[PDB]
Formats: C-alpha cells, structure tokens, sequence
C-alpha cells in the first residue's frame, strides 16, 4: 500500500527496461528484502530476481537489481525481450504472501520485419508534421488527391486546390517550391488522437493507380511519477517549447469520465477547495513555469496535466504534459494546528516544522 | 470493509465497518462488522528463548482492543483543555502474541572466550535492528 | 626456493567476542635468515614484534610479524599496507588488504530429528545450516537450555562455496548428538551463528519436542464480545 | 453516552443522546457537548441536577442529560461527544464520542487466518 | 534424508534439501542425488569433506549434503532421492527418497469459542 | 511397492506386501528384500520369473514377488523395504520403502 511505481510498460523485442519503485525511507524498509516476482495463474507469485542474491535461471545474464536507500527507491533493468515476458508483475517487500507490493502491467510488441517500403514519422500530440510528395515530370495537371482507407474506402477529404473536408478545416496548407524538380509539401497544424492511419499520397495521376504511403504515429504523452506525503508539498514543471509562450496555459486534473478540473489558469481562475495553499509564478524566456501545491491531503492522489489554449481548458489539439501523484500517508511530517484564534490587541505564536 | 476502527499490532487484530446501504427495504439498512485474526502457530509465550513451550490458547476481548487511553485536546470556550477518553485504563504489562515490523527484540546469551565469560547480546528480528 | 609474501586479515573470534585484534604480514621461501624488516602506513603504537622464525617445505625461513591494536579502524572501512626489504631478493614486496564490501546475511535453519531414530531411544541428532552469506568467515556455538556447551561435544565442517545462482556465497553445517531422554522431557536446545554482516553480530533459532515433526496441532481461539459497541 | 433507540430512527424527523454520569462523591460536576469538534451553545441542550442514589456502603451521586439531534446527519456520519468535568479526576475532564459506525452491528464477519509462515504481523 | 524448513517455502526461490550420513568406520563414501530417476550432474549440489564425530566408544565418521531444487518443481510433486556408497554395506549403495508430503501433520484440531 | 488390502488387516494375523518391477529391456533382474537396515534372507519370500507384456510396439517385461510380515511390529510401525537390481540403472540399484498413505484428518468446532 505504501508502495508505487509504473503502473503500466511497454516496449518491443530486442530493447531494453528499465523499471523502478517507491517505499518509505525507514530503517526496516531499507534493510528487508526487496523482490520481482511474476504473479501468474495457478496460485504462486514465483519471485524472477531478489536483493539477497537470487537471480533465477530465466533472467541469466538479461537482468539485476539495485537498492538505493537515500531516493527509498529500487530500479530492475530487464535486456532482450521478448514476445512471452507479456503478464502481471509485482514490487515489494519482505515475504511475498503479505501484501507490500504494487502491481505493475507489460506489454511486448511485435517489431518491423520485411515490410519496410512506407517512410513513418512521429509527432508529440498537437505539433506539426510534414508528409512530402515527390512530384514528377508529367503528373502536374490531374488531381493531386490524399486519401485515407477507412475501412477500405478511398477517401478523399484533401485536394491541392481547397476541395477540402469541414473536419479538416482552418490548418491545411501548401507551398510552392516544386515548378520541375521533385518536391512539393504540406505542412500539418494541432494535431489530434483522431487523425492517426495510413495515408495514400500522391500528386497528379499517370492512370495506373500508382501508390505512395507516408504513414504518421501521434501519441500521447508519459507521465511522471511523483512521490509525496501526508502535509507535505508537490511542485510541477511544465516546460512546453517557446512557440506557444504567448497563449494562456493552465493545469487540470483527470476524473473518472475523461473530464480534466481546472487547477488554475492564466487568466485568474480557482477552485475553492485550493484557496491559501497554491502558487503560480511567472515564466521565464523559454516560457516555463512551476506550480506550488502544499498540504497535501489524502484525496489529491491523481493524473495531472498541464496544456494551452487561448481560453484555459482541455480542448483537442492542444500539447500536454502529465505527471502521476501517490500521497503516501505513512508520513513523518508532525502534526499541527491549521487554524489559530486570535482576539483584536492581543497576541498569536504558531509553531513551524522542518 | 470500509472505516477502519482498530488496527492492533501486539494481538494481530484488525477491526473495520461499513454501513451496507441495502436494496431491499430502501429506507432502512444495516452495519456490518468485520473482524480478522492471524493466528501465529510457532511463537512462544513470553518472547524469549526457553520460556514454556508454543502458545495453543490465544483470547481476545473487545473491550481491551476498543480501548483508548492516550490524552486529547479539546477547544471548549475559548480555550484548549486536556482530557482522557477512557475509564478503564488503571495500569508494559500486556502480553503480545506476534512480533512487530517496526521494533527491535533482543537477547542476552553468556558465552566463554578462553577466560572468562561476556555477556554477547543476540538480535532476534535481524532486519529492524540495525542502528540508524 | 623463491619468496613469497602475503597479509591476512584478523580473526573473526577476536573480532566479536573480543578486544584486540591483530593483523599480520609473513614473509616465507626465504633461505636463511634476514635482518629485514616491514612499514605500516599508520603507526600510532606499532611495536611490530617479530619472535622466532619456522622451518618449512624441505628448509626454508618464514618469519612474521604482527601489529596490534585495529579493531575500530578496520571497522570503519580503512586500508593498511606492509611492505618489506630483505638481502635475499632484488626489490621490496608488496600487499594491501581492507574489509570486504557488497557483504550478505546467513540465512539460519535448525532442523528436528529424523523420524526413525525417535524409536530405539538411544541418542538423537540435530542439524544447523547457514545459507548464502558472502565473506566466509564464520561461527557456530550451541546451547543447552540458556547454558553454553563444552567446544568438545559436537562437530563442525568448513565453509564452502556452493553452486552459483547469481553472486557467490557460502554455506557451513553443523551436528549435536543428545540423549534421547531430554528430548522428551521438554528440554530447548539452541544454535547461534555469528557473522560480519549480522546488525548485532550474533543470531540464534531454538528448538523443542513440540515444534518440529508436531504429529499434533492443538489450537483453540476464545473471542469474547463481538458485539459491543466498539468506540 | 447511549446511543439512540431504535423506535426513533423510523420516523427519520429528530434523535435524543443520553449522557448518563454515576459514582461520584461531591455535588458539583459540568457537563459539555461537542458536534465534530464544535462545541454546541448550552440553549440546545437540557441538563438535569445531581441527586444520590440508593446507597451501597457510601453516599455517592448521578446526573444525565440529553441533546436533540437531526435524523439525516447522524445517518451521514456527523460524530458527538459528551464532556464530564468534576475536581476528582486526574486530568479534571473526561470525553466519549460516539457515533453510527461504532455501535451494535447487524452483521458479523469472523476469518481466523492460520500462520506457519512468520510470526511478524506485517 | 530431511525436509526443507518451514520459513524457506514462503520466499518462492528455491527450497533445499538435506542429506546425512553418520558412523562408519572406514572414511570413504559417496554422495549421489537424482530426480526421478535421472541422476545429476556433480556441478548441481554441494558435499563436504568426510570428518570424526566426537565419541568415546569407537572412532566413527559423517559426512553432509544439500540440494536446491526450484520451487515449482517442489509444488508439483516431483520426487528427490540420495544414494550413498560405502564399502560395509552388503549391496553396496542405499537410497532415500522425499516429496512435498509426509512431512505434512497427521491431524489438526482448532475450536472457536464465540463467548 | 503397494500398501497392505484392508480384507486381511482386519483379521490381525499377517500382511502380504507387493513389489512390482515393469518396462525393462533384457530378462534380467535381481529382487532382494530388506526390514529397517538389515537384508533378510533370501527363504522368506518368494519371487516369481520374468513374463513378456504385450503392450504398444515394443517388447518389455515384469517381475512380482511377495513377502509376508508380523502384523505386531507392522502396528508398532517397522519399516520395509524391497530393492531391484538391473543393468540399465546408473547405480545398478533402485530402492522403495513403506511405513504404516494416511491423510490429514481435520477437526474444526465453533462453540456459541
Ligand atoms: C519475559 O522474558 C524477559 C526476558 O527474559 C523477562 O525480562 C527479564 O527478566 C529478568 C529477571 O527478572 C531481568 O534480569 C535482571 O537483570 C538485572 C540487571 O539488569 C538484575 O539486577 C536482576 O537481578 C535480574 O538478573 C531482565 O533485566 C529482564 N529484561 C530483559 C532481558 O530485557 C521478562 O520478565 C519476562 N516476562 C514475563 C511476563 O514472563
Ligand atoms: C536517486 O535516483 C536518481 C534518479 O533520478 C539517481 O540518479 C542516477 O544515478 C545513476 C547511478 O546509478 C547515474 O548513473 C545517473 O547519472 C543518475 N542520474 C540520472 C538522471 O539518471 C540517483 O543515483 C539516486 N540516488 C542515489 C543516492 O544514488
Ligand atoms: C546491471 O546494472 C547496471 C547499473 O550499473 C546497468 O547499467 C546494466 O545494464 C545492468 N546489466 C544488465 C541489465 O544486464
Ligand atoms: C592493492 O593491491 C593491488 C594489487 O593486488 C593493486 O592493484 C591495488 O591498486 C592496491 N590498492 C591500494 C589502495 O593500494
């Protein structure tokens, strides 16, 4: 229960892991036995690697553990994956069938292999992207379609001429340095989880049917994990690029039903359950920011993110950052009064932890 | 399963309750009580070596696991008083059945060493008595 | 033949049980003798005695000399050197040695007797294992009751490196043979091991007639008021 | 402190607390109530006075009194204390708080769970 | 041949078995183990040296033993043997054997008393 | 090794105990017979010869012999022991005990 790490891991075949823990820094805590084990079916939890010196005949040569008591942290590095490492997993302390641990999900993915003729590129959700076209010495007076197989359908929803989609509307360009040689492109504004597939260029037709694909990747972004207490006190860093240091920016939370809650704005907004205890500062040349949270209580465990917008809220087509919150509630932090009464003339005396 | 009222560590007893807001009856409902004991089947009587041989009876009462008897602060008028919470608390004295994660136990062993004899001392939890 | 030298670290027995503690450098495959002698990089106090030298493989000089008095240096992690000259070889030796890091715990398991030797009522035996512990210095003391046994009356083997699941580490075993009267009785015996690793230096497991091979579990659990207005 | 019959909780309009305090060898004793940590104004509440009870050896003395609370928050989960101070005690007060969740259940759940592993209680 | 401990079985890693042999005169012996019925390698277990108990009627000798076995071949009942050459015995070898049961309690007796 | 049929324990007067020996290549075995530690001599059982199964392909064999035993000691619980001699073991010997098979009984009360 104390215990947090990586809820959820992904990675492909042949790469590496890397994979870490989070336990309260008391002195049983550094000294007991740490340990990865597999929680499969059929009862047992049977352990992998261990602290004390275990390694098991699987994780020959692909694995080790290291304890770092000073962070409270443990990190397992895991080489050469493969397609039947996919299951449960477990974090812990001590003996296995107590319940000191965290439950910890991975995924293996199958890689590339002999169908290598697209040309991919990635992009952070809601940047820019480019899909370049080779146009060719006859194919300039025809339609210079894109379409994209939903389904199997060849849908056309761009044309090189305005013949546009009401969805795709408001950020589709072109710009000419082609007239002859062997390039012309389109440069792609905010985009979305939406517009992700295959995509069939071309420019002009020379009436084969002949076909281009220029595939793009849009993902969402990792969360980084935060380790807090009980009365204690987080800071966030949301370091987006200088191209949108003159928009309004903003911190939400994640609920349940895909709902962010605003935190704060740029334009002087609140929730009232964080009025005395939050701070926003002005950002700096390369327009990053911090955001200070102090008494933390039980109930401020969650997804974060911070984005931007001409308004302060979610709204797709935006970049994001994210981080992931665990108030650990076995604190240290002394207890003290929150509220001290005074009358008019006389004296008050509050005493401060460190 | 849902508030927790007592969590004893020297007995190993957990104590929780829910209002179990029912569907039938939709105007009444009950409270349900949850209690659970672990029971160690190797540990002695009193916690040392030789004492007696291994505990076979182990009782519980509810009323001295329910107690509370440590002082409170309470605001009456415009003022902060002390108070006690109990009225059982004529007094450590109270035998406890397991260990407990957070706590040294230790012993006292003489052995020889030529000579005369010391008085070695002997951890009996090894990982809670390190000194830090 | 041709010299050698070498440094061994101090006992482990004088290192828990004990005050002093004192180092060593010997100097062996000398031929005849020497007017030698060594360096210790701290000396506050190092009377470096010698004493008399042996007689080794075929005719041979070994002579040694000790250094007093490093228990707490050799504690907190310090390092010491020797170094000495001699005629009947070109250039001065040398060695080092410090205490062990990346150390591990035993792992302490004592065993009831086997079932068949229970009937001809005769003697039992009881078994003490330690377990995957890195350096392989090691102790083994037994106990009768809260009462020391004489060194004499049991037997204990070497430590050993066994077979490898990761790091190497060791293992050491150890008999006791009781009388079968005793053991029926209700008389505890004990097994302590001590090691560097350990928080207090010593660790201890105790067993009786009622714990191991039980052949009976008696257990009777007595909850008084379990509705009673818990506050 | 007792908590409310059982009879008043149908109707689901008010509920009584009754604070009963016994043995005590003086005449002079307070009594407070508390809602949370709030301490309730002395017109919500009725005290009566002290008088002796039938004697077992020694002239000791007793005095109650009740408070009137709404039936929806104590089914929320409000919490109440009754505070008793008198020149005898230790401390000079003593407090019990009471409320839904700490009182006689209808249902009883009991796992005894056998150990071989550890002794420990994690 | 003696079964693993009980503190051992709660860690999932590995379980270890234990072999004695006690007071035989002459000083020479052998240790084999086997699973099943295939005999191991010699890199797979660890045995010491052949020492002199303490007695006073006549001088004899023992010798240990350990084997750790994985802990999903323990749960699935598979058994462990070991073989002991001497030059005394009148075939020559003798053999033990051990699996997850019969080190198990013959009966349990628990009564909750709710008063 | 089989375990002694309930029939004859019931009348309390001797126990027959079983070795069974099957699937080995040559017509070549040795059955001896032991009580705790000690070999017993070879005229107190007796031991059949060596029959040809038909079975899947192949062509293997069995062996059976029988010894009987004092019910007195047997209560007292002395152990037995029946072992089999054969070219194709890597010891030249196997080795099956029995011992007075029985499980956990289980006795769980609740008192109100
Ligand atoms: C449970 O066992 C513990 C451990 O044996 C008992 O505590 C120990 O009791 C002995 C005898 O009363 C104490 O020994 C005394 O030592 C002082 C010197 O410090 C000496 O003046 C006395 O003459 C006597 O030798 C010992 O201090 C004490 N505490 C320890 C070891 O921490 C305990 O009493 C037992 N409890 C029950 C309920 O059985
Ligand atoms: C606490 O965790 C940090 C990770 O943020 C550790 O920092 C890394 O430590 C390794 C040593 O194993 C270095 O190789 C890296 O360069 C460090 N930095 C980063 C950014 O990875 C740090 O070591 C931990 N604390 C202690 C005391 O070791
Ligand atoms: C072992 O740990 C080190 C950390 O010092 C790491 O760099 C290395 O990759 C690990 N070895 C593996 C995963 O085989
Ligand atoms: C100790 O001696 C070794 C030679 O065995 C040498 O490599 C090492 O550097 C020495 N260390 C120190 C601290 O002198």
């Amino acid at each position: 229960s104390p215990i947090f790490g990586p809820e959820e891991v992904n990675s492909v075949e042949g790469n590496s892991v890397s994979i870490t823990c989070y336990y309260p820094p008391t002195s049983v805590n550094r000294h007991t036995r740490k340990y990865w084990c597999r929680q499969g079916a059929r009862g047992g939890c049977i352990t992998l690697i261990s602290s004390e010196g275990y390694v098991s005949s699987k994780y020959a040569g692909r694995a080790n553990l290291t304890n770092f008591p000073e962070n409270g942290t443990f990190v397992v590095n895991i080489a050469q994956l493969s397609q039947d490492d996919s299951g449960r997993y477990k974090c812990g302390l001590g003996i296995n069938s107590r319940g000191l641990s965290f439950d910890v999900s991975l995924e293996v993915s199958q890689g590339p292999g002999l169908l290598n003729d697209t040309k991919v590129y990635t992009v952070d959700l809601g940047r820019t992207v480019t899909i370049n076209c080779p146009f060719k010495t006859e194919n300039a007076q025809k339609r210079k379609s894109l379409y994209k197989q939903i389904g199997l359908y060849p849908v056309l929803v761009i044309d090189s001429s305005g013949y546009v989609n009401p969805n795709y509307t408001g950020r589709i360009r072109l710009d000419i340095q082609g007239t002859g040689q062997l390039l012309f492109s389109v440069v792609i504004n905010q985009l979305r989880l939406s517009d992700a597939g295959q995509y069939l260029c071309q420019a002009g037709d020379d009436s084969n049917s002949n076909k281009k694909n220029a595939d793009l990747q849009v993902l969402k972004p990792e969360p980084e994990l935060v380790y807090e207490d009980l009365r204690g006190s987080v800071t966030f860093h949301c370091a987006l690029g200088p191209e949108v240091a003159n928009v309004a920016k903003f911190l939400c939370r994640q609920s349940s039903g895909e709902n962010c809650d605003v935190v704060v704005n740029t334009l002087g907004k609140r929730a009232p359950a964080f009025e005395g205890r939050i701070l926003l500062n002005p950002q700096d040349k390369d327009g990053s920011f911090s955001v200070v949270i102090t008494g933390l209580r039980k109930e401020d465990a969650g997804r974060y993110l911070c984005g931007a917008h001409s308004d302060g809220q979610l709204q797709e087509g935006s970049p994001i950052q994210a981080w992931q919150l665990f108030v650990n509630e076995e604190s240290t932090i002394p207890r003290s009064p929150t509220v001290v009464k005074g009358v008019a003339g006389g004296s008050v005396a509050v005493l401060c932890p460190y | 399963e849902r508030i927790v009222l007592v969590d004893n560590k020297c007995k190993c007893a957990r104590i929780t309750s829910r209002i179990i807001r029912s569907s039938e009856d939709p105007n009444e409902d009950i409270v349900e009580r949850n209690i659970r004991i672990i029971v160690p089947l190797n540990n002695r009587e009193n916690i040392s070596d030789p004492t007696s041989p291994l505990r076979t009876r182990f009782v519980y009462h509810l009323s001295d696991l329910c107690k509370k008897c440590d002082p409170t602060e309470v605001e009456l008028d415009n003022q902060i008083v002390t108070a006690t919470q109990s009225n059982i608390c004529d007094e450590a004295t109270e035998t406890c059945y397991t260990y407990d994660r957070n706590k040294c136990y230790t012993a006292v062993v003489p052995l020889v060493y030529g000579g005369e004899t010391k008085m070695v001392e002997t951890a009996l939890t090894p990982d809670a008595c390190y000194p830090d | 033949c041709h010299p050698r030298l070498s440094l061994h670290r101090p006992a482990l027995e004088d290192l828990l049980l004990g005050s002093e503690a004192n180092l060593t450098c010997t100097l062996t495959g000398l031929r005849d003798a020497s007017g030698a002698t060594f360096t210790w990089t701290p000396s506050s106090g190092k009377s470096a005695v010698q004493g008399p030298p042996e007689r080794d493989l075929c005719g041979c000089y070994s002579v040694s000399s000790v250094l007093p008095g490093c228990a707490q240096p050799w504690n907190h992690g310090e390092t010491f050197t020797c170094t000495a000259a001699h005629p009947e070889l070109k250039t001065p030796l040398t060695a080092n040695i410090t205490k062990s890091g990346n150390t591990f715990r035993p792992e302490v398991h004592l065993l009831p007797p086997p079932s068949e030797e229970l009937a001809l009522n005769e003697l039992v035996t009881l078994t003490c294992l330690a377990r995957g512990f890195s350096p392989k210095d090691v102790l083994v003391r037994w106990l009768q009751g809260s009462q020391e046994l004489p060194r004499e009356k049991y037997l204990t083997w070497a430590s050993r490196q066994e077979p490898s699941q990761g790091t190497t580490t060791y293992a050491v075993t150890s008999i006791l043979r009781v009388a079968a009267e005793d053991w029926k009785k209700g008389e505890t015996f004990s097994c302590m091991v001590g090691h560097e690793a350990l928080p207090l230096a010593f660790t201890q497991k105790t067993i009786d007639r009622l714990a191991g091979k039980p052949t009976h579990i008696n257990v009777s659990v007595v909850m008084a008021e379990a509705d009673g207005t818990c506050y």
